[PDB]
């Protein structure tokens, strides 16, 4: 019944739709410059990603525009972390470069880095969080309901149930012996936002001291409403 | 504004 | 088999105990002020609501250190804001002082405001959240498994899958009607974390400009670690 | 240091 409305099959279909085809990783002057740089490529991916979400292009433009431009961070941030549970001291961007703890030390953005590592990687290799969970787990911070200015926040709210009930469903079918594993998937949220928000803070200090190139699209996200 | 991000939502 | 370990009833206990005793509400020169001495004299009652929530006083002690200071912020915010669902534009402090939207806005701090009247209080209100839910989510917030420095993270992330684990059980017998109330109870947590990030930058500044009297537990809590 | 909460927590 959950699953009907919102299928997690086109859930994970989308995940696989936007994967990087990266055979070998290199290690990335500037770690930060190389970060801006896939953040950028991204988030031109991250706009298929979303059409390939069920009824997200059934939303009004205006709503798309305003979920996409209040989750981008977060959604980035969510799948370089799971894209990462396969190295143990750095993170894989999209552009098939690796970026080791000590770069990202060595540029000034260590503590950020390090939280990435311990609350995200970390947690998302521990549990094996799987691809359709990460899918739903970005669905869900697509749809949300607190961004400002939407023109139906019920319809939005009433998606993110859609997706939290499939999420749940299938979390009893294919993990039945960890009853806490969907609370667990649910209770990094607030660390994505956390980090989040203390990314976006790096993003406009390296935007203000005008050190880092910025692609143009990565500036239009950092551009005020 | 948001001039990129409306383009790629419209390209259906 | 939830219950006998973290009972909800406990953490119910612990809400009750500290609720303040106010017979009727008054409205707040600057509601800052009055919102900051508020803020001090709510902390001394969450290290006695805290000693009430099984297992946290048997912690050691310079983890229950950590927890409160990771913790204090949201935990008073997510009390004042279930507290403020009995009045419509405006929230309810433990002094006993009301805040209105318009004092809000007129002192410097609408946006932060409406935000938690928002996506807080408005919520809270609409689902008619019980003190045993809240109770419940304070309990999460507390144990907090990713704050820095713990001498045993693994024991946390315990006491916090144990309040889960106790709060589904609570849900599903109490709201069975109602599959998705567990879900929508932990999907306020990224709401409340960004609203905490937000009214402790605007701590700081208080504190940075000094136009703002705050008392000894306040600034005990924006000392650095 | 942490003196207000190291006294409030002790106190049993
Ligand atoms: C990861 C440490 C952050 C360093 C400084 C903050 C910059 C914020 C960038 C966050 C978005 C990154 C997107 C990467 C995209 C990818 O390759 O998948
Ligand atoms: C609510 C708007 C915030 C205004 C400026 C930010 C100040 C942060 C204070 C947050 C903690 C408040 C605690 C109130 C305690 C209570 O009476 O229950
Ligand atoms: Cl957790
Ligand atoms: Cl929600």
């Amino acid at each position: 019944s959950a699953n009907e409305d919102m299928p997690v099959e086109r859930i994970l279909e989308a995940e696989l739709a936007v994967e990087p085809k990266t055979e070998t990783y290199v290690e990335a002057n500037d770690p930060v410059t190389n970060i801006c740089q896939a953040a950028d490529k991204q988030l031109f991916t991250l706009v298929e990603w979303a059409k390939r979400i069920p009824h997200f292009s059934e939303l009004p433009l205006d709503d798309q525009v305003i979920l996409l431009r209040a989750g981008w961070n977060e959604l980035l941030i969510a799948s370089f972390s799971h894209r990462s549970i396969a190295v143990k001291d750095g993170i894989l961007l999209a552009t098939g470069l690796h970026v080791h703890r000590n770069s990202a030390h060595s540029a000034g953005v260590g503590a950020i880095f390090d939280r990435v590592l311990t609350e995200l990687v970390s947690k998302m290799r521990d549990m094996q969080m799987d691809k359709t969970e990460l899918g739903c787990l970005r669905a869900i911070v697509l749809f949300n309901p607190d961004s400002k200015g939407l023109s139906n926040p019920a319809e939005v709210e009433a998606l993110r149930e859609k997706v939290y009930a499939s999420l749940e469903a299938y979390c009893k079918h294919k993990y039945p012996e960890q009853p806490g594993r969907f609370a667990k998937l649910l209770l990094r949220l607030p660390a994505l936002r956390s980090i989040g928000l203390k990314c976006l803070e790096h993003l406009f200090f390296f935007k203000l001291i005008g050190d880092t190139p910025i692609d143009t699209f990565l500036m239009e996200m950092l551009e005020a409403p | 504004k948001h001039k990129i991000l409306h383009r790629l939502l419209q390209d259906s």
